[PDB]
């Protein structure tokens, strides 16, 4: 759908570069750039598309090639003329960046009159302004991020407004549709019906008097209705800004709005932007701001003055955040999804500035110096750049967020100078799925290391900084490289991990080494950026089904998907390895009894006893296993647990039904096709995709009945006895010859699990997972969006500005959570670490006790006495991670034996280790109390 | 009585007292939205809400709104 | 998390329940426990069963796994020794519960099979339809492979 929309983009500063990068990466089929202004040094600090080589050349013309290389399926073009009405009418969305206010109004009036979606994005130092204008009537079709919540019906009542019984949440006035309805065959795909909610949990769907009796099954899904959005033109929105913000931040955003209006007045009246940190220009901007009067409350003149002073810069993180938001709004306009911004969005990042009592940068400190960082030193100064060049940062994860962080680092100049650098650590290779979700990879980079490619690309963005690629992950198994000597030079850690567990480990290491940890995470259009500074803020807190139920009663979609995945795993990956690993089980049943491998081998042997010869012979095995799993097993379950079992199939549980084979049906045919192809590819037989020939073979030679499988398939009661394993070996005597079976690591991989999940879901009445949902659940692929990635990386870079800025109060740092699908953006001050109190002891999540071993290493009793006199509590327990060095619950002899030994004689001496982290428990400890770790120093 | 906006974008009503702690509201959200506690947190007017603190210290007015925010796996 | 596991191992070793014997860790890994469960049901009491309790790195929040090293003929124990105990289920395991309660539930599961929670469905059907043959085969299997009573 997005391919049909053409986007105009005027202004190719770093913000325009971010917008263009996001739009090209998502795959908007057509984009036109417009920025005739020659490249200046003030742009190289934020424009990753431009280098010092293209000075004087137009920004758009030089950046067109770099945009085209990001996505070859996007028509990136340049328009060298003026933005007239004729040019404007050829685009559906027009974005203005780096455009003066009169041009913004002239373009916006035409866009509002002629139905063109209009976006303004601009960043002035640490302040960002975004304006949307999507017309008087814009229809938004999917105002919700998530898919509609499907549910299944237990009973249907007819007559007066019908009572619905369900196996989910609903609201009055909602419209729902029905699928897979038996009995009421006319309700399949019918027009949506209004819904009502009762206090007892049942729902009403209005008049259903003429519809027939409910049979079984049935699924109900609400339809996401469209909504009308009206936006006022920029000519009037300047006087009544409908800025999205919390009740607390409305006034601050309003003051930033007035500050931008005053800056535009300054540009009109003086013809140049304010000189960097010039008090005279700031005072003139303030005077202009106070001259406008209240918006249709007192104005903050200090805020206006700070904005005026800092406005003379262009920052990479600000560009990333605001361009990510603007690109998401562009995509909302193009595809009609989600809710657009009401009218305005103002992003305040002035927290990155030095404190009130600290010296602010001088007017001549921020003067341009003909360097890459003229757009950065214009707000932060030159000494800030010198200290940035000295920073050596560990970036963990070279993924999408990691690559956007690397872009930000190269633009910032982090590690440009001596002693500074970046270390990028990632083990994963560049899969094809990693392209088009990030700009740092191309076709020639496939299956090469992410860290190395990212290092080369970051070197190309800026040759100054030393990006060192390490192809090892960061976990307990890699302590030898990321040890104390590594972190001695590391000033901080930036985390773009794919899992909560890796985040927990890196946060623990950051707490151990007292390194500021910036943490970036995404899911869909939701993103968070956190900063954890030692002794200032809190530590990172990470969040945390059995075959017991999955094997015989799957209650949820996840249960059926896991069952299908395990079936694939043991039919195509595990049992083949079991066969190939040891031929002893294939030559001696006495060892076969001990090995405990009968059922997988029996089900791999199949209904057949001989090795399959051709495709038309191997195809029998697939539907034989289909009959075994989906008919015989459920028949056994039903006969063991009758429908009136003492009933058992009550409440959430319902009586299942066996599946009857029919080649004409899509699901059974797909299951047979996928299973047969997987078996053939394992066995070395040639696979085939001729569905017509396969169905002809299916209906030419079908099984007579499914009950006779008793003569071929042995029960669980019997396969564990010699009588079963003997005949199993007799059947398998021919299976030990020939080449070994090839395991098929998870081509028909997806088709098999999809068919199995659909069959199981229709069997047990749970909702049927779609192709995308099944792929997400079974492959654990993360729903990710490039815009959230860029915004989160920009927020992390903004926190990095304050981390490099030396000591800061807790009120300076911000944690940020953003949800673009509903215009949510919150930056809050993180809390101080919680004070844990235990009698006279007080400690936080960072504290520790440091004790030297000594030139002669002290005994364990000496250590315990030292800690007891230091703290005031007797050590009742001492461990090294998981090995118990000492406990007072021990008998006297064991206590004395362990007390006489040295610590290093009780724990394994890790090579190169200088600090041992020991875990302590004191007398009278309340349960689960986490006492400070002892950093026993050698 | 307040509204809690869940991950799926639906505002669900809950009944809670001023002196009632954020922990009880969080567990009610857990049982109603079928989501584990450690995987989400609550916010009022942008300010995050801690479980140990009560509702009185966060100024939840009558019929106000609270947002759930999921902890993000990564990218 | 290891310190809590050590405290639990201490409060269990200092006073073992009568149905447990020989509780010990690997002396460098307290997160794994080895024990000899002593059944009391007439079929199972003839032998003692080796048992391993594994505590995850996330133990206070993630339930431990109980596994029979000595193969047992039981409806509620999988053929690899996995025990489908309800208390250690991810659905209702709560941080306030302790391994003593887990071993109480395990003892009651071994001494009082509930066939309504199948793991080996054929064994459950055998138990419900011809419990005498279930008892015969279970006694034969436990006597065939079982640790001597300590
Ligand atoms: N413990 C770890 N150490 C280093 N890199 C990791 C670790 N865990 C995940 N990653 C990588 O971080 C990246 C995060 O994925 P994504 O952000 O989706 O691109 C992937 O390339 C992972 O391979």
């Amino acid at each position: 759908r997005i391919q049909g929309a053409k986007v105009l983009l005027s202004g190719l500063q770093g913000l325009g570069a971010e917008v263009a990068k996001n739009l090209v990466l998502m795959g908007v089929g057509s984009l036109t750039l417009h920025d005739p202004h020659p490249t200046c040094w003030s742009d190289l600090a934020a424009q990753f598309l431009l280098s010092e080589q293209d000075l004087g050349r137009s920004r758009a013309e030089a950046s067109q090639k770099l945009l085209a290389e990001l996505n070859g399926a996007v028509q990136v073009s340049v328009y060298t003329g003026d933005i007239t009405k004729d040019l404007l009418l050829d685009f559906q969305v027009v974005v203005l960046t780096a455009s003066r206010l009169e041009e913004q109004l002239r373009v916006g009036t035409l866009c509002h009159e002629h139905g063109v979606c209009f976006l303004v994005a601009d960043t002035r130092g640490l302040v960002g302004q975004l304006f949307c204008d999507f017309g008087e009537n814009f229809t938004v079709q999917d105002p919700t991020e998530a898919e509609p919540l499907t549910a299944n019906i237990q009973h249907i009542s007819q007559g007066s407004p019908g009572i619905l019984t369900l196996r989910h949440h609903f609201h009055t006035g909602d419209w729902v549709t029905f699928s897979g309805i038996e009995g009421m065959v006319e309700l399949n795909g019918c027009d949506p019906r209004p819904l009502h909610v009762r206090e007892d949990g049942t729902l009403e769907i209005g008049d259903t008097t003429a519809f027939s009796c409910y049979l079984r099954g049935g699924a109900v899904t609400e339809v996401k209705r469209a909504k009308t959005v009206s936006h006022e033109p920029l000519d009037t929105a300047l006087l009544q800004p409908r800025v999205v913000a919390q009740s607390a931040q409305k006034v601050r955003a309003r003051c930033l709005h007035q500050s931008f209006r005053a800056l535009h007045k300054f540009q009109q009246l003086h013809g140049r932007p304010p000189k960097p940190w010039d008090p005279v220009d700031a005072e003139m901007v303030v005077d202009l701001a106070q001259a406008m009067g209240p918006l249709k409350e007192q104005l903050d003149e200090a805020l206006v003055r700070t904005v005026a002073l800092s406005s003379a810069g262009g920052l990479s993180p600000m560009a990333a955040v605001l361009g990510a938001v603007a690109a998401q709004e562009v995509l909302k306009a193009i595809s009609g999804k989600f809710m657009p911004l009401d009218q305005w969005l103002y992003f305040d990042a002035l927290d990155c500035l030095p404190e009130d009592g600290d010296p602010f940068p001088n007017p001549e400190d921020c003067a341009p110096r003909r360097c890459r960082y003229d757009g950065q030193t214009a707000v932060f100064g030159t000494n800030f750049q010198e200290k940035l060049s000295h920073q050596h940062y560990l970036l963990v994860g070279a993924g999408a967020v990691g690559c956007e962080l690397l872009k930000s680092f190269a633009l910032m100049g982090l590690g440009a100078g001596d002693g500074g650098g970046v270390t990028v650590a990632d083990m994963d290779h560049v899969e094809l799925s990693n392209l088009s979700r990030q700009f740092l990879f191309r076709s020639q980079d496939i299956h090469r290391k992410k860290a190395e490619v990212a290092a080369e690309a970051t070197r190309r963005l800026n040759a100054d900084l030393q990006v060192t690629p390490l192809n090892l992950q960061l976990d307990p198994t890699t302590e030898d490289i990321f040890g104390d000597d590594f972190f001695s030079g590391v000033n901080g850690v930036a985390a773009a991990l794919d899992t909560f567990e890796a985040r927990d480990y890196v946060a623990a290491r950051c707490t151990h080494f007292l390194k500021p940890l910036l943490e970036a995470g995404t899911m869909g259009t939701r993103g968070s950026a956190s900063v954890f500074i030692p002794h200032v803020t809190e530590n990172y807190k990470a969040p945390s089904d059995p075959v017991c139920t999955v094997r015989y009663i799957p209650a949820t979609t996840e249960h059926t998907v896991q069952w299908a995945k395990g079936e694939f795993d043991d039919l195509f990956c595990e049992s083949a390895k079991t066969i190939n690993s040891h031929p002893q089980a294939l030559s001696s049943p006495e060892d076969l009894v001990k090995s405990q491998k009968q059922p997988l081998l029996q089900t791999m042997r199949g209904v057949l006893t001989e090795r399959p010869q051709t495709w038309q012979d191997c195809v029998l095995w697939a539907f034989g296993h289909w009959q075994l799993r989906f008919h015989y097993g459920i028949t056994q379950l039903l006969r063991t647990y009758p429908p009136d079992k003492v009933p058992f199939w009550s409440g959430p549980k319902q009586c299942p039904q066996p599946l009857k084979f029919d080649a004409s049906q899509d699901m059974h045919l797909l299951y047979v096709l996928a299973a047969a192809n997987l078996y053939a590819q394992m066995h070395g037989l040639p696979g085939s995709q001729d569905q017509t020939a396969l169905r002809g073979l299916l209906n030419l030679l079908p099984l007579p009945d499914p009950q006779n499988l008793d003569r071929i398939f042995a029960s669980e009661l019997e396969l564990d006895s010699p009588s079963g394993c003997k005949q199993l070996h007799e059947d398998l005597k021919t299976w030990s010859k020939g080449p070994p079976l090839k395991p098929l690591t998870f081509n028909f991989h997806v088709d098999f699990v999809v068919a199995a999940a659909s069959l199981r879901a229709q069997n047990y009445g749970i909702p049927v997972a779609s192709h995308a949902e099944t792929k997400r659940i079974v492959g654990r692929i993360i729903p990710a969006v490039v815009t959230t990635t860029a915004a989160v990386a920009g927020l992390v870079g903004l926190e990095l500005y304050k981390v490099v800025g030396g000591p800061r109060p807790r009120h300076a740092f911000r944690h940020s959570y953003l949800h673009l699908a509903e215009n949510y953006f919150s930056r809050w001050v993180p809390k101080a670490p919680d004070i844990q109190k235990f009698h006279h002891l007080k400690w936080t999540c960072w504290d520790r006790l440091e004790v030297p071993a000594g030139q002669p290493e002290r005994t364990l009793e000496s250590l315990l006495a030292h800690i007891q006199e230091l703290q005031g509590l007797r050590v009742t327990m001492l461990l090294h991670g998981s090995a118990l060095l000492y406990s007072a619950g021990w008998s006297e002899e064991k206590q004395t034996q362990h007390l006489s030994r040295r610590v290093t004689d009780l724990v394994k001496k890790v090579p190169g280790q200088r600090v041992l982290v020991l875990e302590l428990g004191y007398e009278g400890e309340e349960d689960d109390t986490n006492f400070p770790r002892l950093h026993y120093k050698l | 009585s307040i509204l809690v906006r869940n991950d799926k974008g639906r505002s669900s009503p809950y009944e809670v007292q001023l002196k009632q702690t954020v922990a009880e509201l969080k567990q009610q959200v857990c049982q109603k939205e079928r989501v584990q506690a450690d995987q989400f947190w609550l916010s009022f007017e942008g300010r995050p809400m801690d479980d140990e603190h009560p509702l009185e210290e966060y100024g939840l007015m009558k019929g106000c709104t609270v947002f759930m925010n999921l902890r993000l796996r990564g990218g | 998390a290891s310190k809590r596991v050590a405290k639990e191992l201490e409060d269990l070793q200092k006073e073992l329940p009568k149905y447990l014997r020989n509780l010990s860790s690997e002396e460098d890994n307290v997160l794994v426990w080895h024990a000899l469960l002593l059944p009391e049901r007439p079929p199972y009491n003839l032998k003692a069963f080796r048992l391993s309790i594994s505590f995850p790195r996330e133990y206070p929040f993630q339930p431990p796994t109980v596994k029979f090293t000595t193969r047992i003929y039981h409806p509620n124990v999988d053929r690899d020794g996995r025990v489908c105990l309800p208390i250690i289920s991810k659905k209702n395991w709560k941080a306030s519960t302790r391994t003593s309660q887990v071993l109480e539930a395990l003892n009651m599961l071994v001494n009082q099979p509930e066939p309504g929670q199948p793991v080996r469905l054929e064994l459950a059907e055998q138990l419900t339809q011809d419990p005498e043959l279930f008892d015969q085969m279970a006694q034969e299997f436990t006597l065939q492979f079982g640790v001597d009573r300590p």
